[PDB]
């Protein structure tokens, strides 16, 4: 199979950035394979599957992995996206996008249309809060489990089932959920295309970026489950290196790998996007989003 | 001039209990005096009711004395991000409000363990912020080394990393004493195979008696706070030197406290007495303290000193011409009466860095990077608000330091 | 440091009964008195176990849980079963069935309600709540079965407090239930996902002990669990009492598991010697040593010379010198470095308290995770295949409330938890 491709986004030269301080070049950008790190003076080099921005908008980011991904889930495959950033790097323009420039999820949608007998769209997002996951297909006011097919992947229990008729409704669908909300959480969006005379799941996941800042242990418990889902990247990435490896995946350690697990131990492509800012002040928080993805 | 000592942790709470109680018994003062000049604080009330409890009760007060009554734990992340961060402030307003009331405070002296959780954690958020508000003042710790093969807990080099990568821009000067090698001279000089905490503690406190109290005193010639790190570290980074004694002999088997002044002296050049595992395999002198307390002769000082210059056996750093810094007092050294001690009217006190602690850095930084490599108990940490990056910055940061050491002598 | 103990099912409140009859002992408080405790130590952590009230009466905070009311009548009629208030009486006269499902979905549903308000109610006492205490048999309704409900739920609602259950281990060679590995494997399955701490204590293994070790003829089941009580008081309570050096469940569990898969602790004792002849007096520190780390002091069936010693916890109490202590152990990591783990420098963490058990001089408890324990693990896994393949008594799950995937689920989760430990074992 492939490997955990994992792109980096950098955002888009934004006033407030410069305002806030010398972004000057702080992330420098030589070829789109590699990056190269002068953090006012911090020398580090940054190795990824591919680059964009900040000239790249999201259109172009979206068009060249995000196009095909959705071509490839509409033929039945699964396919997972992270998404991954901390304060104001920019995420909400790289995921939902702008009103006038549509982000990776109102295009992706243009394009699960478009492929539009045996056609149902079945589109689920829930959200984890310590440990519990909370169905946001709907719902204002208020146990899940995942339980195991014969199969070996789990599956999300008493998950709310709408069928998506129109694009306007998937974009209803998640402006609804993002209001019941829980910097706090990770919500996940999957988009089912069944198509009959056949199951693909294609799942959206907002992570949260990490803290060491002052519910119960609520940083210490979402960083755990940060860093299990790395570890569990880590496993397969040197897995693939070698001919072979005990690869313990740690699925069972945080509720969200069980779900991730369904996808990661099936057949399906990863694509791991985390987006961060190229100011100077802000290398602490890129810092730590880049050792999220990790170094070659 | 005074110096508020902060003891922090299970073993600073013990070695703080041995330490002032000579203070206080070598000045003549019974349990129930003067005002202590220091402060105890750890995770576990239990440590902290001890001293409520035992001995010299009456002699603290209970604000010089935080009870954190909900956890301990054995980690760093544990006793600095997530509880850590509780009493922080209380313990901070508690020594600013004691600076406050000195006389012109020469700086704070800390007291801690590398290992565990409270005296790992809390002492590095506590000497950050200490030398954000009184970075005019001297930073001198006495952090227990964990020792090289007799640990007492599974992350104990886990801990001791941490610890020793935040407080190192944050210290001026960290008294290390390896708790193996205090067994070692107990066996080896004391001839006793029954070492109970106190004792560990009580040889401590026998140094520290003769670091600050003794050397705050009036001498021959008198040697400040300030004195020590301007000869002791060289170097911005907060370097540790060694703690060694002279009169280690005991008051019942061996009888021979009549030793001469190039004896005793002669006595804190040996492995065998070092109070260090730190043995002298390549540790060139850099900077070496000879505090003499009791019955010292000027020129017999001067004759010890200059008979083991030319020696030759023991290297110097090439470009360390004289780092000998001479401190005579009057007073002797005090001993507890019911003790192994056999009680010498003079006494060497030998603090001295050399590049030998790079062979000790290079075992604990080892233990913890193969640790890490199977992320062990990472899981503890992280739970806590702590990520892999202060791990990893900290590995870093020590390897600098194991390159540093080796950059300072070695090379001429 | 208060901690809170809850006892599931028959078996759980017969051990917890013996359990509050040795602390007792070792508080020294009367059935329905107050502190006769002989020295004054044990009056500065009786917070720890008992709550304030009336003053004189100093009540242990004990759930007791059980779906069959005789098991707790009998032990309400006892000579430690007045001591228990009324609010801590939990039962619920319905079906007591021995079985998982019937303790977990029907009938013990509907009793962990009243449960959850009760736990609540201990936990909201005072100083600061550490973690729970739960004793339970795999295999039972209310044992296994509800055991497994209560921890899921008292770890979600404070996940920040630990847990520490002792799990009762089917005797591989004769068990008692016939659909004993049926519930084991069901109450194994939440145990990894909800405990961090649990001990494993054997059914065969506790007789053999107390007939080679020990000079005991009839090994009754109250002898059985007194030895056991007996065990655990070194490990919760000893850790609350001054010392050398001063541990506690933090201390132990986050310097035990190396790994988040929960990790089984297999207990010993070292001084395990008879009242008559066995009387030599040879607990010096060696002899601890030699006695603690012996293939069959170990609580469990399973030996962990077949396996590898990940981490040991050893606990002693009473006055002896760090120096005796640490070396010896050092001894021991060096001797047996063929199965101790070569990826951790010291597998071995000392803590020496300075109390004994009363009327003993030296002691010290042995808690020890070992990778041989998946031998315990491979055993059930092998009985309930055997029985599932065929579904000999699947019906009985069925018939109140179970899925057949969820049969597979418990299966599938302990087969990988033995995986992961042979894993690091070789
Ligand atoms: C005259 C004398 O010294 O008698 C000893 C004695 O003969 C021996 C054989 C005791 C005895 O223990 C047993 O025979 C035993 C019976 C069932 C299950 C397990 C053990 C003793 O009964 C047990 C008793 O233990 C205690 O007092 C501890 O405090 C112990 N207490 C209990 O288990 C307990 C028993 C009844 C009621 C309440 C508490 C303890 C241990 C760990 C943590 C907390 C408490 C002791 C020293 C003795 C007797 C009385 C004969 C031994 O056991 C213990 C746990 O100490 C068995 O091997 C040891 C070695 C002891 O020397
Ligand atoms: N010399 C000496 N060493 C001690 C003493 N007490 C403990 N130590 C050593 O210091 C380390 C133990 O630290 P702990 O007692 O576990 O922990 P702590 O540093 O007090 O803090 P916590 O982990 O949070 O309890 C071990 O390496 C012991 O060998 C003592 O009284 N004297
Ligand atoms: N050590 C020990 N085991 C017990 C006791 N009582 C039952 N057991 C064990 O528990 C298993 C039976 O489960 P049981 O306790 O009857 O279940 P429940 O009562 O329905 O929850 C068997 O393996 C027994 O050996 C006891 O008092 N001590
Ligand atoms: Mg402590």
């Amino acid at each position: 199979s492939e490997k955990v491709k994992v792109y980096l986004r950098i955002r888009p030269f934004l006033t407030s950035e410069l305002d806030r301080q010398e972004d000057q070049g702080c992330v420098c950008i030589e070829n789109t394979e590699t990056l190269v790190l002068q953090a006012p003076q911090a020398t580090h080099k940054f190795t990824f599957s591919q680059i964009f921005g900040p000239e790249v908008g999201q259109v172009a980011f979206f068009n060249l992995t995000m196009k095909e991904m959705v071509k490839d889930v509409l033929k039945g495959q699964n396919w997972l996206i992270y998404t991954y950033g901390v304060t104001n790097s920019g995420k909400t323009y790289t995921i939902q996008g702008t009103s006038k420039d549509a982000g990776i999820l109102p295009q992706s949608l243009a394009l699960i249309f478009n492929s539009l007998i045996r056609f149902s769209v079945w589109i689920s997002f829930f959200e984890i809060y310590n440990e519990l996951l909370y169905d946001l297909l709907e719902p204002p006011s208020h146990t899940l489990r995942l339980c195991e097919d014969q199969n070996g992947n789990p599956y999300v229990k008493d998950l709310n089932w709408i069928h998506v008729r129109d694009v306007e409704e998937a974009w209803k669908l998640l402006k609804v959920g993002r209001k019941n909300q829980s910097s706090r959480s990770h919500s996940i969006f999957s988009i089912r295309i069944l198509h009959l005379q056949k199951i693909s799941e294609l799942s959206l996941c907002d992570l949260a970026g990490s803290e060491r800042c002052k519910r119960l242990k609520e940083a210490g418990n979402i960083n755990t489950s940060l860093h299990t889902l790395g570890r569990c990247i880590a496993a397969l990435r040197q897995n693939q290196q070698n001919r072979s490896k005990q690869n313990l995946i740690p699925f069972r350690d945080s509720k969200l790998t069980r779900v991730f697990q369904g996808f990661f131990t099936g057949r399906g492509r990863s694509c791991m996007i985390v987006n961060v800012n190229p100011c100077a002040s802000t290398y602490d928080e890129t810092l730590h989003a880049a050792k999220f993805s990790a170094l070659a | 001039r005074e110096c508020i000592s902060i003891h922090v942790g299970q073993a600073g709470v013990q070695i703080g209990n041995a330490c002032w109680e000579l203070y206080c018994l070598e000045h003549g003062i019974q349990p129930d005096g003067h005002v202590p000049r220091a402060v105890f604080v750890d995770l576990e009330p239990t440590v902290i009711d001890e001293v409520r409890t035992g001995t010299y009760r009456q002699l603290f007060h209970p604000e010089q004395l935080i009870t954190g009554k909900e956890d301990a734990a054995n980690n760093y992340a544990r006793g600095h991000y997530t509880i850590g961060k509780e009493i922080i402030d209380l313990v901070l307003d508690r020594i600013r409000k004691l600076a406050d009331q000195c006389t012109g405070l020469q700086g704070f002296s800390v007291f801690h363990s590398f290992g565990g959780g409270t005296g790992s954690g809390f002492t590095s958020l506590l000497m950050e912020r200490l030398s954000v508000d009184y970075g005019k003042k001297s930073k001198l710790e006495f952090s227990i080394y964990p020792a090289p093969q007799v640990s007492t807990a599974v992350v104990e080099p886990y801990n001791s990393i941490l610890t020793t990568h935040t407080t190192l821009e944050h210290s001026d000067c960290a008294f290390m004493v390896d708790n193996e090698a205090i067994y070692d001279i107990c066996r080896r000089n004391l001839d006793i195979e029954r070492p109970t905490y106190t004792n560990l503690n009580r040889l401590i406190g026998q140094i520290v008696s003769s670091i600050t109290a003794s050397l705050r005193f009036d001498g021959a010639l008198n040697v400040d706070l300030t004195e020590f790190q301007t000869n002791l570290v060289p170097y911005p980074r907060g370097h540790f030197p060694l703690a060694t004694y002279a009169p280690v002999i005991s008051a019942e088997k061996a009888y021979h406290e009549q030793l001469s002044v190039a004896e005793i002296t002669n006595a804190c050049f040996e492995p065998a007495n070092q109070m260090v595992k730190c043995d002298p395999r390549h540790g060139k002198y850099m900077a070496c303290c000879l505090l003499y307390r009791g019955d010292v002769v000027p020129k017999d000082v001067n004759a010890a000193i200059a008979t083991i210059k030319t020696k030759r056996t023991i290297q110097f750093v090439d470009w360390c011409p004289t780092g000998f810094k001479v401190g005579i007092n009057y007073e002797p050294p005090t001993v507890v009466p019911g003790g192994d001690l056999a009680k010498v009217q003079r006494a060497v006190c030998m603090l001295s860095n050399t590049t030998a602690i790079a062979e000790a850095w290079a075992r604990l930084d080892h233990k913890f990077d193969l640790m890490y490599a199977k992320r062990a108990f990472v899981h503890w940490y992280v739970g806590e608000g702590m990520e892999e990056g202060e791990f990893s910055e900290a590995r870093e940061d020590m390897a600098a330091l194991e390159k540093d050491y080796e950059e300072v002598g070695v090379d001429s | 440091r208060e901690i809170v103990h809850i006892q599931a099912g028959q078996c759980g409140n017969q051990i917890g009964a013996k359990f509050w009859e040795v602390i007792s002992d070792e508080h020294g408080i009367d059935p329905t008195g107050s502190y006769h405790g002989d020295s004054d130590l044990q009056l500065e952590r009786i917070n720890v176990y008992y709550n304030e009230a009336a003053g004189n009466k100093y009540v242990p905070r004990a759930i007791l849980v059980d779906l069959e009311p005789g098991t707790m009548d009998s032990v309400r009629s006892g000579p430690f079963g007045q001591i228990f208030r009324p609010d801590n009486f939990v039962f619920g006269q319905s079906g007591a069935g021995n079985n998982w499902a019937k303790g977990h979905y029907t009938e013990g549903a509907e009793l962990v309600d009243s449960v959850l308000d009760v736990v609540r109610k201990e936990s909201e006492s005072c100083d600061c709540l550490q973690g729970f205490q739960l004793t339970h048999s795999l295999g039972g309704g209310t044992g296994s079965g509800m055991g497994t409900l209560l921890i899921s739920k008292i770890r979600e609602e404070y996940p920040d407090r630990i847990m520490n259950t002792f799990s009762v281990v089917p005797s591989p060679k004769v068990s008692d239930t016939v659909v004993e590995p049926y519930n084991a494997t069901l109450s194994v399955h939440q145990l990894v996902e909800n405990t961090d701490e649990t001990y494993c204590i054997d059914n065969e293994a506790l007789y053999d002990i107390c007939f080679r070790t020990l000079k005991l003829t009839t090994p009754t089941y109250g002898d059985l669990n007194h030895l056991v009580s007996a065990t655990m008081s070194g490990v919760t309570t000893c850790l609350r009492f001054p010392g050398q050096l001063n541990a506690d469940l933090r201390k132990l569990a986050v310097n035990m598991v190396p790994f988040p898969r929960l990790h089984f602790f297999m207990p010993g004792f070292a001084p395990l010697t008879s009242r008559g002849s066995q009387q030599y007096r040879a607990l010096t520190v060696p002899e601890l040593t030699q006695q603690m780390f012996d293939a069959k002091n170990m609580m469990a069936a399973c030996d962990p010379r077949h396996g590898r010693y990940l981490t040991v916890a050893a606990v002693f109490r009473g006055r002896m010198s760090m120096k005796e202590v640490d070396e010896q152990m050092l001894n021991v990591q060096n001797k047996n470095s063929s199965y101790f783990v070569e990826w951790i420098p010291n597998n071995v963490k000392t803590a020496v308290c300075d109390i004994p058990p009363r009327g003993l001089k030296m002691s010290a408890t042995f808690i020890g995770n070992s990778t041989a324990i998946q031998e315990l693990f491979k055993r059930i896994s092998e009985q309930f295949t055997a029985m599932f393949r065929r579904k000999a008594f699947l019906h009985w799950y069925t018939g109140e409330g179970m899925d057949e995937m969820e049969f597979t689920e418990a299966e599938s989760n302990m087969n990988d938890l033995v995986s992961e430990y042979q894993q690091y074992q070789d």
